[PDB]
RNA sequence: CGGUGAUUGGCGCAGCCUGGUAGCGCACUUCGUUCGGGACGAAGGGGUCGGAGGUUCGAAUCCUCUAUCACCGACCA
RNA sequence: UGCCUGGCGGCCGUAGCGCGGUGGUCCCACCUGACCCCAUGCCGAACUCAGAAGUGAAACGCCGUAGCGCCGAUGGUAGUGUGGGGUCUCCCCAUGCGAGAGUAGGGAACUGCCAGGCAA
RNA sequence: UCCUCCUAAAGAGUAACGGAGGAGCACGAAGGUUGGCUAAUCCUGGUCGGACAUCAGGAGGUUAGUGCAAUGGCAUAAGCCAGCUUGACUGCGAGCGUGACGGCGCGAGCAGGUGCGAAAGCAGGUCAUAGUGAUCCGGUGGUUCUGAAUGGAAGGGCCAUC
RNA sequence: CGACUUACCAACCCGAUGCAAACUGCGAAUACCGGAGAAUGUUAUCACGGGAGACACACGGCGGGUGCUAACGUCCGUC
RNA sequence: CCGCCG
RNA sequence: UAGUCCGGAUUGGAGUCUGCAACUCGACUCCAUGAAGUCGGAAUCGCUAGUAAUCGUGGAUCAGAAUGCCACGGUGAAUAC
């Protein structure tokens, strides 16, 4: 948690200048951060799913929930409770130490990076990337791997407008092009 | 929502208990100051109130809000119940888990002779 | 022509049986009903059917509690 | 968090083409030799590349050569 | 129909027996309940028969 | 799905898949049973169809073979499990232990798959049940053995 | 032919026809065409009044329906005995109870529709009535 | 117990009576004024199947057959007998020589051949609208002179006989179809 | 009038029964063969189930209303 | 006794929302830490535990406001019990009961038992 | 024959070849208990990913769900999930409900023996209401209750059942 | 690879407007069950026992189904 | 063996 | 032993040359790109000797612009019952 002691001091009294808070626990703090990866087709094979769900447990740190289908549709073919992704939600020590991991040394890995969007909110707070490999991510052994897929990033903060939580991330200095 | 959570989560017995017409113990745990207060049979009015925001409590224990001092609510409940002849009740959890401080109480309770 | 219809059932005797503030030995059926539209109250049991039946020789009485207003049936005890 | 379940949550030691030599906790394992990082990486250097691209007068005066 | 009916019979010294029925085609492992004997007046455990 | 982890805890050594459809290509005699549950009932029924059924060792809803409750299956039927199978004719040879068990009990484990063998047959039996009846050592021992007491 | 989409049941009761109207005020328009009769309207009568009607104002001018028919009538065949079922539904019919403004007008002058609605109610059973819009 | 009566019955309504079983085709039910009613049923024999003719009246008729018709995998021959495998609940099943009747050419392996079973046991076994096989003898076919059609007749690896033409020799693994047995294409 | 079963590729017919795919023979398309057409050999394409309303996660299939094409009736006086 | 507050009710929208303001010594809420008691079909988020640095932001309580929900007359209308009547698929008279909708209007609940705080 | 709604005229009941639909089961968990949880559908943001899969937030409020038709019921949830489980237990049963009768339904409590819960307590199947057939004859198991001179047995009876 | 002008169809909401046996956020009259009390009525009430007959109904009023808001039609309710 | 006609 | 250091199409850029002129519409180079394609269905053609096959060179037409045509040598078969 090298990023939350850097938080704790230097974010909180920069964010209290920006949008003139009378009360120190009115500047937005970061809640969770969430690991979907839609595998999607883990219909044709169980042990896809397997693998999938085996590379969330390198990108975060921890075994992910895989995910039952809350309806059923037949546009996709899949039954009700019948597993079609796999969920990491990290949240206090852990996603600090991911939220490091993931802007200093797993963005620069994507290949032909310009900036994560500036829209990416959806008029609360929260962000939402997404990649399209694993492989920007140094615990995967590239060698493993069978499959292109990658997962998407969601950082849902106790913001409340779009701006207020993207001067959030920011401060972090995520490039925002 | 916290609080009103937990009240459905107790309501199933406590209508329960007041169709028994049961002189309750009602234990309400808060991250200071577990409280705890007897109840009779109409729901309306209470017999024994005892808990550590009580100045003649907490000035014997160090901190309220652990599990001794959630045991020194529950022997002085029930040392409060005795002399009302009170020896019967029925103990309601009040939606709080029966796990650590509100088990203390029952404990302390059932230990000093508060017969449930 | 041919008609499809003409089916219906034994109509089931449902309602109130016993009303207000007539005594009722224990374990007298007052409503026989479907669902619980009648909830049980005070001293009146409910069975498997929804039935409420008395468990006190005493009157009836019905209410209204909570904040749903569900006709509620308890027993006076005489 | 429970045990037995979880993967391996070691501390390693990130580095660098830059001399950024910095300690993470990963699940990699032994150790972390690195290309870019946030540090010295083509997002402020590269949008420069990028502005001074389009023009077609200034490519024909230089068939121009005067 | 299909689910055909069942005769579990006490383990016990007598033969009082519970019938019930059990669908045999979707769950064929048989049923080891434990049930009340009124011979022996005792709740011993009952076994599937025919 | 979590079988292919779970029997791992149940005893038996190669646990999975078509992995061991690569071993039915290459004809191996490592294992006797071939047991499976309604997720790996797609492959030995399309992949290994002459090579499972040549020597006999498919499953179905007839033998006991393939529940989804392989878990508690494998901890007793990898310990003593033999398996009743046909012959064109009369015959159905079973096999007794070893010599130097506990003989007495014997009497019971041959007499204990008469209950099971009497349990339910074809409806359409013959004249006898059992008729011939003797229980060999391996090549030398002989002992004509009742089918009623 | 004003019709019903797709109703709940094919078939309903005869049903009384008692009591007095619901549209009594003229509420769109200036000019009304109120019921004083207690009848029944079917969809071709709806719609030979509206004919009649829409060709006196030369189209311009605006036309509101207050009555629609939702209500289906069976009809039993010709030489076909009593029982084995309920007849199939023929037509539709709106029920008129005395008082209903049935038709109403606005954007031609007051003579005009006066000439309108006696030409639209020879096309009607009931006997109806002129209405103008009446303040409260 | 499944009774039916000859009013009611309209087609592929399996019914059991003279110790056979019988798939009814078609039934046209008349009734005259003045007569009694009576259907013209355009029966099935389901074991040796050729057509039968039976007019029955409007009562009685006959008991139905337990006559699953499900689709069977064909993975397996020895001696005699062939096994399938439903592909929905892995049930065994064995079919007999006077069950696959003119049809042991037609299935080679993995063919999802449907059967008829009777009382639970097959007799019938109707093989796909196409296999594909191999010809193991089958003369190479030199053109000569033959200005017309040539034609020439191979043995297949199944035992059958089937007509193809003069490019497939042996290992040309061609396709044919099994209703009426003749050469459709190769399969490559 | 009702009573009963079908209307699926340009045509005619299977599939439905028991819900998860739309096939078959002709033709038509291209190539080959031929002096050319016909025959023949090879590659290939084209329907999405008469229409409507549901049931179901999902309908050519099960359901109801229909449509106009077949068949069978239209008794006793 | 008077204010604030917390548990348990009485009642059940005149009591519910919306909108504007407001409170921290008490209490309450977030909050702090979790190796453990216990806990997550992953996650101390929740549950649980150990504590008290910070804030009253959220939430909660209170206050103000009718913008909606809700309450709501009198009069009339509809209906109808009984008895007569008519130009009798509908109505009328005598008598008794008499809505629903809408209108004026009210209305930002009230209240009991205990405990804590603070002023008397 | 059975169940649901309307006709049915606000107690129950109520007919027609009146208007609409369903049943001839399923389940050893889909039953019991304890502990928790809250839907439908749109909206935005988001890798493959679209009208629609999974993730996140909001609006919304039970328009959802309820093994299966319809009605009544359901937040204390009867709806969803997890652990332990066999009360889907034997002998009775005050008291009513409903049928011309055969019958059918509800049932606090009592004794014995269990389950779950710290406990108060709940549990003699399932949200309720369809999922079904009387006798005679006969089959199996149990119980010395009778047992044609007596002793057994056979056959009857009772009990469980087919 | 993208859109420009755009005589027209029109969901959710808002305002107004009707309809319903199988619609109800409302809701009578009567009828019904039960309790108290006075007058009145040859116990008119109930239970048991002997004997029956009857189980083809008709019209009229009101509330309806059905039919044509046809029938001295038909089918229930009640007098 | 097959081989139609302009 | 791979769509690979195979194959070179397509295409972006930067040029040279000829010619009044290189957009329709040239050849050539350079850098980048890296496609189909894994020996070809029915059918079908050429060749018996320095031949087929394979490898390069030259000329004519012509400012420029050939894989064609016309010529020249290198290596060099198999088979004919």
């Amino acid at each position: 948690a090298k990023l939350h002691d850097y938080y704790k001091d230097e974010v909180v009294k920069k964010l209290m200048t920006e949008f003139n808070y009378n009360s120190v626990m009115q500047v937005p703090r970061v809640e969770k951060i969430t690991l979907n990866m839609g595998v999607g087709e883990a219909i044709a094979d169980k042990k896809l799913l397997d693998n999938a769900a085996a590379d969330l447990a390198a990108i975060s740190g921890q075994k992910p929930l895989i995910t039952k289908a809350r309806k059923s549709v037949a546009g996709f073919k899949i039954r009700q409770g019948y597993p079609i992704g796999c969920k990491v939600t990290l949240r206090g020590e852990r996603m600090w130490e991911f939220f490091e991991r993931l802007i200093t040394i797993a963005v620069p890995r994507i290949r032909d990076f310009r900036g994560l969007s500036a829209k990416s909110f959806d008029g609360r707070g929260n962000y939402s990337m997404g990649v399209r490999e694993q492989i920007i991510f140094p615990e995967i052994d590239y060698d493993k791997v069978d499959r292109v897929r990658g997962l998407d990033i969601t950082i849902t903060t106790t913001a409340k407008s779009d701006e207020e939580g993207r001067a959030l991330l920011a401060a972090f200095d995520f490039p925002f092009r | 929502d916290k609080k009103s959570a937990r009240i459905r989560r107790a309501t199933r017995a406590r209508r329960k208990l007041q169709e028994l017409g049961a002189t309750r113990l009602v234990v309400h745990r808060t991250p200071r100051h577990i409280y705890a207060q007897v109840i009779a049979p109409n729901g309306s009015e209470v017999l024994v109130a005892a808990s550590t925001v009580e100045k003649a409590i907490a000035e014997q224990l160090k901190y309220t809000g652990n599990k001794d001092a959630a045991a020194a609510v529950g022997k002085a409940v029930a040392e409060r119940a005795l002399e009302k002849g009170i020896k019967d009740v029925s103990f309601d959890r009040s939606g709080f888990q029966y796990h650590g401080r509100v088990q203390a109480l029952a404990d302390a309770a059932r230990e000093a002779g508060l017969q449930f | 022509g041919s008609t499809r219809n003409g089916r219906d059932s034994e109509a089931k005797r449902l309602g109130v049986k016993r009303f207000g503030g007539e005594s009722v030995l224990a374990g007298s059926i007052i409503v026989r009903q479907r669902g619980t539209k009648f909830h049980a109250g005070a001293n009146v049991g409910c069975g498997r059917d929804h039935t409420l039946f008395a468990k006190a020789d005493g009157k009836v009485k019905f209410e209204v509690k909570g904040p749903k207003n569900r006709k509620f049936i308890s027993i006076e005890a005489e | 968090m429970k045990k037995d379940i979880h993967p391996k949550y070691e501390e390693i030691t990130a580095s660098c083409s830059c001399g950024n030599v910095m300690k993470i906790r990963s699940t990699v394992g032994h150790d972390l030799n690195l290309d870019v990082c946030s540090k010295c990486h083509p997002f402020f250097t590269g949008k420069q590349r990028d502005v001074a691209t389009g023009g077609r007068v200034d490519r024909f005066n230089k068939r121009f050569n005067i | 129909g299909i689910r055909e009916k069942i005769k579990l019979v006490s383990s016990a010294g007598t033969g009082h027996f519970y019938t019930t029925t059990k669908n045999k085609r979707t769950k064929p492992e048989k049923l080891e309940l434990k049930k009340f004997d009124p011979v022996v007046r005792q709740h011993v455990i009952y076994k599937e028969a025919k | 799905g979590a079988n292919a982890e779970a029997a791992k805890a149940a005893g038996a050594e190669l646990v999975g898949m078509e992995d061991l459809a690569d071993q039915i290509k290459k004809g191996e005699m490592n294992f006797d049973v071939v047991i499976a549950s309604p997720d790996a009932m797609r492959v030995v029924g399309q992949l290994g169809q002459v090579l499972g059924p040549r020597g006999l060792m498919p499953n179905p809803k007839v033998g006991t073979v393939t529940p989804n409750v392989a878990e508690a299956v494998k901890n007793a039927k990898a310990g003593q499990v033999r398996y009743r199978n046909d012959k064109n004719g009369i015959i159905h040879t079973t096999i007794g232990k070893v010599d130097f068990d506990a003989d007495k009990l014997k009497e019971n484990l041959e007499a204990l798959l008469v209950a099971l063998k009497k349990a339910k047959p074809t409806q359409a039996k013959g004249v006898y049940i059992k008729k011939v009846s003797i229980s060999t050592t391996m090549g030398a021992g002989v002992a004509v053995d009742q089918a009623g007491l | 032919m004003l019709q019903p989409k797709r109703t709940k049941f094919r078939k309903m009761h005869k049903g009384r026809n008692r009591g007095l109207a619901q549209g009594t005020d003229v509420s769109f328009g200036s000019f009304g065409l109120k019921a004083v009769g207690r009848g029944r309207l079917t969809a071709r009568q709806i719609e030979a009044a509206r004919r009649a009607m829409t060709r006196a104002v030369k189209r311009q001018g605006k036309i509101w329906i207050r009555v629609f028919p939702d209500k289906p009538i069976t009809e039993k065949p010709l030489a076909v005995r009593m029982g084995k079922g309920k007849g199939n539904v023929e037509y539709w019919v709106a029920l008129i109870q005395p008082g209903k403004v049935l038709y109403e007008m606005d954007g031609v002058p007051e003579e005009l529709a006066r000439e309108a609605f006696k030409l639209a109610a020879a096309k009607l059973p009931i006997k109806t009535t002129f209405v103008t819009k009446t303040v409260m | 117990m499944a009774t039916y009566y000859s009013n009611d019955f309209r087609a592929g309504l399996k019914i059991m009576l003279d110790g056979e079983p019988y798939a009814v085709e078609a039934s046209e039910f008349v009734k005259p004024g003045k007569g009694q009613a009576f259907a013209r049923v355009k029966l099935r024999r389901l074991l040796t199947g050729t057509r039968v003719e039976k007019t029955f009246k409007s009562t009685d008729s006959a008991e139905g057959a337990d006559v699953v018709d499900m689709n069977l995998t064909y993975l397996y021959n020895d001696g005699e007998f062939w096994h399938f495998m439903n592909n929905e609940t892995f049930e065994q099943l064995s079919a007999d020589a006077k069950a696959i009747g003119d049809n042991a050419k037609w299935l080679l392996d993995q063919a999802e051949c449907i059967v008829t079973l009777w009382n639970g046991q097959p007799i019938s076994v109707t093989p796909p609208n196409f296999v594909e096989l191999e010809i193991v003898d089958t003369d190479p076919g030199l053109k000569g002179d033959t200005a017309g059609t040539g034609g020439k007749p191979a043995t297949l690896s199944t035992g059958a006989v089937v007509k193809v033409p003069l490019f497939v020799q042996i290992g040309e693994v061609i396709k044919v179809d099994t209703r009426s047995g003749e050469y459709v294409s190769r399969v490559k």
